[PDB]
RNA sequence: CCCGCCCCUUGCCUCUCGGCGCCGGCCCGAAGCGUUUACUUUGAAAAAAUUAGAGUGUUCAAAGCAGGCCCGAGCCGCCUGGAUACCGCAGCUAGGAAUAAUGGAAUAGGACCGCGGUUCUAUUUUGUUGG
RNA sequence: GAAACUGCGAAUGGCUCAUUAAAUCAGUUAUGGUUCCUUUGGUCGCUACUUGGAUAACUGUGGUAAUUCUAGAGCUAAUACAUGCCGACGGCGCUGACUCCCUUUGUGUGGGAUGCGUGCAUUUAUCAGAUCAAAACCAACCCGGUCGGCGGCUUUGGUGACUCUAGAUAACCUCGGGCCGAUCGCAGCCCUCCGUGGCGGCGACGACCCAUUCGAACGUCUGCCCUAUCAACUUUCGAUGGUAGUCGCCGUGCCUACCAUGGUGACCACGGGUGACGGGGAAUCAGGGUUCGAUUCCGGAGAGGGAGCCUGAGAAACGGCUACCACAUCCAAGGAAGGCAGCAGGCGCGCAAAUUACCCACUC
């Protein structure tokens, strides 16, 4: 079927070479995986040697980190923006590594206000009445200055980073191949990674 | 035509140390997988009917080893193509005898009887140490052996002496210069010496020289050295000759002179 | 069907594991004894290293 | 170097993090970015432009991802044409045995040249070291540049 | 034709940690290596079989790897071989410096703790943590 | 102890030389860029005195011209198929109701229920990866001791070189789609005690991971017969390089997207021929050479010609399967079955090459 052999091109000085042997084994096809966005379905390959390999389908959820805070969290995957190798790969919503995805930063935001004791990009309080500044404003006399006030100074996060709170979705990097493993893991972008993907997903689209 | 691993030997293939005729047939014994290299080790059947004449075809050596009266390193093997190698011990207490393959001094091994003193434990070259899961120090001796919890003063071509009952490494030799030692692979197969000397090539092959009871110098590559003593004293027992490698004038002079005929 | 053959075989399968452990437990315990006695000759190589330091920073 | 961001996909050493630190521990002196780089070996030594200076080259020696392992040859550059990939050439005799003569042969190579090296010009010694296949006909990679013969890089002054 | 003296004759060094003198002090071997190569000599590493070659009365030889002794059998045996050479060219290694290549400062800079200025900084000790 | 289920082997060996001209192959090196059934050595604890249903053989009824075709009916097992606990945790860190001296408080002090996670293997992210050459002030602290300050410590392993090995943190789990034994054989002991509460050795088998062995694959340098009546070749039908990915056991235009315009050649590239498989080797030979190597050892390739796959550690397998082409066999014309360049033997081709023998006694 398909191969990866070397015997099909050209050698170096643009002369043909003949083939001395029939298509091999070790040299072997299993088209693409074209991962989607959808409810989880992993198929099964069986490889050289034994030991299966996940090739994943339709994945909906992955395990992001933030790498400022170390706080990494299941999340829930939403869309794709950006993808430097083609441009086809978000017309489809095709999810390979180094994709750029949405994802949903809520568990950022929880984890955030109960480490911290502080709101993320809040509009209008009256929902923290009955909850939320329970855990926000915790009524306790110990801890709450000596603990809090040393987590504060440190709790700076940056002008993007907090304007994409508001909307309730993040910027995402895949740093896993779905396709060989069926997960879809990866990082959250910060900084000049941030700047230089949101001006790129700026200038391409609109 | 090769579609996986081969299973057959041809007798004109095999390793020449084994001493085979050419006319018995076109096959010879392949040694199963071991602890011991394919080229460098000698099986149990070759060992057993064409050195000791204990058995006269296959069938007989086979019927041999079916009785669990050869032991390799105190356990019982019952495989008749065992790679047995160097520095290990053969028990048959049936008849109360130990030997010990070790190269003599024309690269091949010799028929060594030993003391049942002396057939308790065995030398072993360090080849690898690493580190596993909790920080737990390995070593990896020259016949595949694994020991967990080494003296953390113990590096690479060191020579352990361990118990073959328990393993529980006993006491080591450090590889410096002014140890005695045997080289066991390339021209010099079966030589001894003290060192004297290690050429360092960083990237490939850092050569070693040797010196041995007479005067006479040669080199060896690194992965051929064993260090067998501390210095001028061996830690095993020398076979006859002690790696001399006298020249053939000097064979042929002390094998007339002396008129070695019979008795 | 239940024999007492059947429970010796799962007695000798649970005192393996004693074993095990008991290996284990002892075997850790000498080489920590052992590196901590390499130590102190590791200690006492660096004081020699700094007394002859002294010594030659002297004059 | 201004700006190493050429093509469409944000290039940046890995094993190299951008984190979370105070305002003004630089506005410019200390812009936040430390440099990866590893020592060859073999008696090599790392150009001080691969550790000040900035860029992106995982297949560079000294900062990038390859390990340099196996033969080391020599020649001299004979093309740079290609994108930090120069062609060198090595010439040599063979010795014919029915005649008791030599004669002149030739091989060419096709070498990656990292960006740490920017004084390279035609006619320039070279050694390689061995690589991983870097491409379909790329094996070696320029460990040293060197020019220390007639007709020097310029007029002999030093 | 290996040690060293007219300038040098492995040889300049720069220090440093490991073992070596001697009456805290005194000193040489250990680190770079002699611009490089080709050449030449030497080591290492290269399956067996075949080829050359050592031993051995297959009844001789072609072959083969064998075989030789002493006891009436009363030894429940002993001795001994299965060597060695060659294996180009390319790659590895260390001596030699004739021969043949290649190179050095002409609009200079080699050298000495020579200094002068500006400029970056390693992060050790001041006991430690920090301005 | 027949048969049948199950496990393993059938990828070795044997045969032939059609293809194949930097291809194979040879010497040399590299996997710090990969996989590896088995062997040897390490690893094995974070209804339980033992769970479920259902197929063979066997019994019985059949169908078709025909095959190592196979349907319906009735039973019964597992080291087949599928589930799934028990123990011994007396396990630390993060939480922080509350709580105790004097500085309220912050902080200089000491307990703490409560909850969460807590083995190795997978996936992503992050942290540390320790010892340089000396002193002077200021805020706070250990010790030589004192109620404002002087002398004095800084701690896995290895390589020429790793983004190595090991360690710490936050999560993730792939189940039907990791591990942590519902398996079989030999021979035995104490019972605050009357068969069980208990425990005792020796094996077989199985199994995640690491190392070893046997390899396999992909790479480095050098080496090739004749031909110019072959002088320019290669390139969206990848040609040479760059960035991101897909796929693959892994490195890599291996393949895709976007860029650059490169790469080889008179030192013979590119094209053509070979009655060309390569080598160790054979004949001849004063010295140099010339010719041969289908052929018993090593490597490669193929099973009429191409192509595509299943099982498996390992095959693009032909003593395996599925199609097309070329041949050719039986038919009850509906259908079924095939691959001797294995050993004998036969036809054809030719100037040209042996018995349709006996045996596993030797070598394996
Ligand atoms: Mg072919
Ligand atoms: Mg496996
Ligand atoms: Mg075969
Ligand atoms: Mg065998
Ligand atoms: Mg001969
Ligand atoms: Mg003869
Ligand atoms: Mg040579
Ligand atoms: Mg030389
Ligand atoms: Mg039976
Ligand atoms: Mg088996
Ligand atoms: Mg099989
Ligand atoms: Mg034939
Ligand atoms: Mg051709
Ligand atoms: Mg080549
Ligand atoms: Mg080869
Ligand atoms: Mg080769
Ligand atoms: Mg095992
Ligand atoms: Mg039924
Ligand atoms: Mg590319
Ligand atoms: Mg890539
Ligand atoms: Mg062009
Ligand atoms: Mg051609
Ligand atoms: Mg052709
Ligand atoms: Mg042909
Ligand atoms: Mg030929
Ligand atoms: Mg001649
Ligand atoms: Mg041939
Ligand atoms: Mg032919
Ligand atoms: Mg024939
Ligand atoms: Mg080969
Ligand atoms: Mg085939
Ligand atoms: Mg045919
Ligand atoms: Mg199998
Ligand atoms: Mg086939
Ligand atoms: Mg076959
Ligand atoms: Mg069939
Ligand atoms: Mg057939
Ligand atoms: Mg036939
Ligand atoms: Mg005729
Ligand atoms: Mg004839
Ligand atoms: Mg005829
Ligand atoms: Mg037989």
């Amino acid at each position: 079927g398909i191969s990866r052999d070397n015997w099909h091109k050209r050698r170096k000085t643009g002369g043909k070479r003949k083939p001395y042997h029939k298509k091999r084994k070790y040299e072997l096809g299993r088209p693409a995986a074209n991962t989607k966005i959808g409810p989880r379905r992993i198929h099964t390959v069986g490889v050289r040697g034994g030991n299966k390999k996940y090739r994943a389908l339709r994945l909906d959820v992955g395990n992001f980190s933030w790498g400022s805070e170390c706080c990494t969290r299941k999340t829930r995957i939403i869309d794709v923006v950006y993808n430097a190798s083609n441009n086809e790969l978000v017309r489809t919503k095709t999810l390979v590594k180094n994709c750029i995805v949405l994802i949903d930063s809520t568990p950022y935001r929880q984890w955030y206000e109960s480490h911290y004791a502080l709101p993320l990009g809040r509009k209008k309080g009256a929902k923290l009445t009955p909850e939320e500044e329970e855990i926000l404003n915790k009524k306790r006399s110990k801890k709450i200055q000596k603990k809090y006030d040393e987590r504060k100074k440190n709790a700076k996060i940056s002008s993007l980073l907090e304007e994409q709170f508001q909307q309730g979705k993040l910027l995402a990097c895949i740093a896993s191949r779905p396709g060989q493993c069926g997960r879809a893991d990866g990082y959250v972008l910060e900084g000049k990674e941030l700047e230089f993907y949101l001006r790129k997903i700026k200038a391409r689209k609109g | 035509m090769a579609r996986g691993p081969k299973k057959h030997l041809k007798r004109v293939a095999a390793p020449k140390h084994w001493m085979l005729d050419k006319l018995t047939s076109v096959f010879a014994p392949r040694p199963s997988t071991g602890p011991h290299k394919l080229r460098e080790c000698l099986p149990l059947i070759i060992f057993l009917r064409n050195k000791l004449k204990y058995a006269l075809t296959g069938d007989e050596v086979k019927k041999i080893c079916m009785q669990r009266f050869i032991k390799i390193d105190g356990k019982v093997r019952a495989d008749i193509t065992y790679p047995a190698g160097f520095m290990d011990v053969i028990s048959i207490d049936k008849t109360g005898e130990n030997f010990r393959l070790i190269y003599d001094t024309k690269g091949r091994f010799a028929v060594h009887r030993i003391t049942p003193e002396e057939a308790k434990y065995k030398l072993c070259k360090v080849r690898k140490i690493f580190v596993g899961t909790k920080g737990i120090p390995h070593l990896v001796t020259h016949d595949a052996r694994t020991i967990r919890y080494p003296d953390p003063l113990i590096k690479m071509n060191d020579t352990i002496q361990i118990d073959l009952e328990t393993g529980k490494i006993t006491d080591f030799i450090k590889f410096d210069t002014g140890n005695l030692c045997m080289v066991t692979g390339g021209a010099n197969l079966g030589r001894i010496g003290v060192i004297t000397n290690r050429e360092r090539h960083p990237g490939s092959f850092d050569v070693v020289h040797v010196k041995d009871a007479n005067g006479n110098s040669f080199a060896t590559r690194l992965s051929n050295i064993f260090v067998i003593g501390k210095g001028n004293k061996p830690w095993i027992s020398l076979p006859r000759g002690k790696g001399i490698r006298l020249t053939i004038a000097e064979e042929r002079d002390k094998r007339l002179a002396a008129k070695q005929s019979s008795g | 069907l239940v024999t007492p053959r059947v429970l010796q075989h799962k007695r000798r399968r649970i005192a393996l594991k004693k074993q095990r452990t008991k290996k284990n437990k002892e075997e850790a315990a000498e080489y920590a004894k052992l590196l901590a006695k390499r130590m102190k000759e590791a200690k006492e190589k660096r004081q020699e290293q700094i007394a002859k330091r002294r010594r030659l920073s002297s004059l | 170097m201004a700006d190493i961001q050429t093509e469409r996909a944000y290039q940046k050493q890995p094993t190299i993090f951008q984190n979370k630190k105070r305002v003004l521990l630089g506005e410019t002196g200390k812009e936040k970015l430390p440099r990866y780089y590893k020592n060859i070996g073999l008696g090599f030594k790392t150009p001080k432009e691969a550790i000040e200076g900035t860029y992106i080259d995982k297949k560079c020696p000294f900062t990038g991802n390859v390990s340099i392992r196996g033969r080391i040859l020599s020649g001299v550059v004979t093309k740079m044409k290609m994108q930090r990939t120069i062609v060198i050439r090595r010439d040599y005799l063979h010795y014919i045995r029915k005649y008791n003569r030599f004669e002149k042969r030739h091989k060419n190579m096709s070498v990656h040249l990292s960006p740490c090296f920017r004084d390279v010009q035609i006619g320039d010694i070279v050694t390689v070291g061995e690589c991983r296949p870097l491409s379909k006909t790329v094996r070696f990679n320029v460990l040293k540049v060197t020019k220390a013969a007639g007709t020097k890089k310029q007029f002999q002054k030093f």
